[PDB]
């Protein structure tokens, strides 16, 4: 059900994935280190 | 600078579903009438966001499952749910728990595979919000974003959260 | 009766996968040439069955994924896509101690993350007859597909105590 | 992408899961105790 032009995308947003942002980067150091 | 005085468990009978109020009924809806359901079928599993000092009242949740996307397919775990208490939201809640369903799916996909995030945003609002991490907006489904496992990964490696 | 002088571990750098032949080229050929970059990848985790005194040689294998059925008028699973047991150690029990396996690792992992079955790919109708021996039912519309209950599943690991 | 038929059969198989067969038990019994 994925179309041409989004099969195309993921496959190289997978294959050359971007690094991540500032916001993403925030998030990850705020996160409490926590179990399971 | 965000909120951090909060702890996660997975949804439980002492959880105070009816105060939660994210601004979205369907949301809230499902917190109420589906999660914990849902839950012990295994359909999806919701994770809450509860006080420190008040451990019933719930500040934010989210729910996961496995997918896959057909092209061979991708492997996947879909981010169905996300959502903040209107009382706690623009302190970061929202970012962390994103973070936190990457950090689950991740460990669980060391086991058992997955390469990605696939996001359900219900309105062009939230899948701004998204937008705002690097996860990538699908063309032909615009209210469906994809976030590398790589990418993910990166971010909570820097932090030392994995 | 069955065959257990064997342990599980992820594939490896170590484990001798030359030697492995299940009487199937696919099956061989995706476990020397594919099962590793998968694994690194995140595409397909697969698991090797190692003996306990030489422990590079394989006796078998399987690989595992997340996918999903979707109905029409979602169900989230995990999808067993191979299992396989070298021609030198089959009918002792290994390959079914291997669907065993996958089931707890996969029930382990969806407690966290969710799924309520194991969908088993099965190349031929052989392969097939010998899941239906186990209770995976086929789907009707996709011949060469079963799906087996982690309650089922579950039942079964609970009974001998692996959960 | 699942016909009404099977939608109905799995949706039964998982309301009303089936007990676990000889050959299901006989293989959990065999299977050595070991860690993910
Ligand atoms: C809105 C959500 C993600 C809450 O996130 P939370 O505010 O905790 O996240 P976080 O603090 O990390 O981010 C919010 C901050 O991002 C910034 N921002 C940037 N783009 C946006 C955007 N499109 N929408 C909102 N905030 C944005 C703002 O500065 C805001 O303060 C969540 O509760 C949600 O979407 N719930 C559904 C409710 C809904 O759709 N409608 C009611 C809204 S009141
Ligand atoms: C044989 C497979 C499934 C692993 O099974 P393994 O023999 O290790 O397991 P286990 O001993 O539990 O089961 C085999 C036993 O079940 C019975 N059995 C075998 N096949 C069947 C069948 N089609 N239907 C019913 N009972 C069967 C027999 O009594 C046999 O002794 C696997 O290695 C395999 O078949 N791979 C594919 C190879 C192929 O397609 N062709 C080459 C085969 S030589």
């Amino acid at each position: 059900y994925l179309t041409e032009r989004d099969t195309k995308m993921i496959m190289e947003i997978l294959d050359n994935p971007p690094a991540p942002n500032e916001k993403l980067l925030a998030a990850a150091f705020a996160l409490p280190d926590m179990k399971k | 600078s965000m909120f951090t005085d909060w702890h996660e468990a997975a949804i439980g009978k002492t959880h105070n579903r009816m105060n939660f109020d994210c601004g979205d009924a369907d949301l809230n809806q499902f917190l109420q009438r589906h999660a914990r359901q849902n839950h012990e079928k295994g359909t999806t599993k919701t994770y809450v966001a509860l006080d420190n000092s008040d451990v019933t009242r719930i500040h934010g949740f989210y729910s996961v499952s496995p997918a896959s996307l057909i092209y061979y397919d991708v492997p996947v775990f879909r981010l169905g749910r996300l959502a903040v208490d209107k009382s706690m939201q623009g302190q970061g809640l929202g970012a962390q728990l994103l973070l936190s369903a990457g950090k689950r799916c991740i460990q669980a996909a060391l086991q058992v595979g997955g390469v990605a995030l696939l996001i359900d945003a219900k309105n062009k609002q939230v899948c701004d919000w998204f937008k705002g991490f690097g996860a990538v907006p699908l063309n032909d489904q615009p209210l469906s974003l994809l976030l590398s496992f790589k990418t993910l990964y990166a971010a909570l490696s820097a932090s030392g959260r994995l």
